[PDB]
């Protein structure tokens, strides 16, 4: 028919559009704990400096 | 089903501005961490 093509595309595009947006959200998440990670890292860094210095 | 999905939309949209802040908020950070941590090197890098 005509009418079920119009509800499968709509579907089909509907579908897609969620997709995009999980997956928007999947990688700014995965980016997001990346941050994290090199915060973390790099305090650690710095905190091991630091003690260094006040060892002397 | 139609307002289910909605929902699952809103709330994703919702989540990605949060992602986006908490994103800008981390750069700055680990902008400012390797500020201070580029001056802690370069004073050991004396000798
Ligand atoms: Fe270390
Ligand atoms: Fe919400
Ligand atoms: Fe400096």
């Amino acid at each position: 028919e005509q009418n079920k093509t119009a509800a499968t595309r709509y579907r089909q595009k509907k579908r897609a559009e969620q997709e995009a947006l999980t997956g928007e959200c999947k990688e700014l998440e995965k980016k997001n704990e990346a941050l994290k990670e090199r915060a973390d890292s790099l305090a650690k860094e710095i905190q091991y400096l630091k003690d260094l210095i006040e060892e002397v | 089903s139609r307002d289910k999905a909605k929902m699952r939309n809103l709330e994703t949209q919702h989540k990605v501005l949060e992602l986006t802040a908490e994103n800008e908020r981390l750069q700055k950070k680990v902008e400012q961490l390797s500020r201070e941590l580029s001056t802690l090197r370069n004073l050991f890098k004396q000798l």
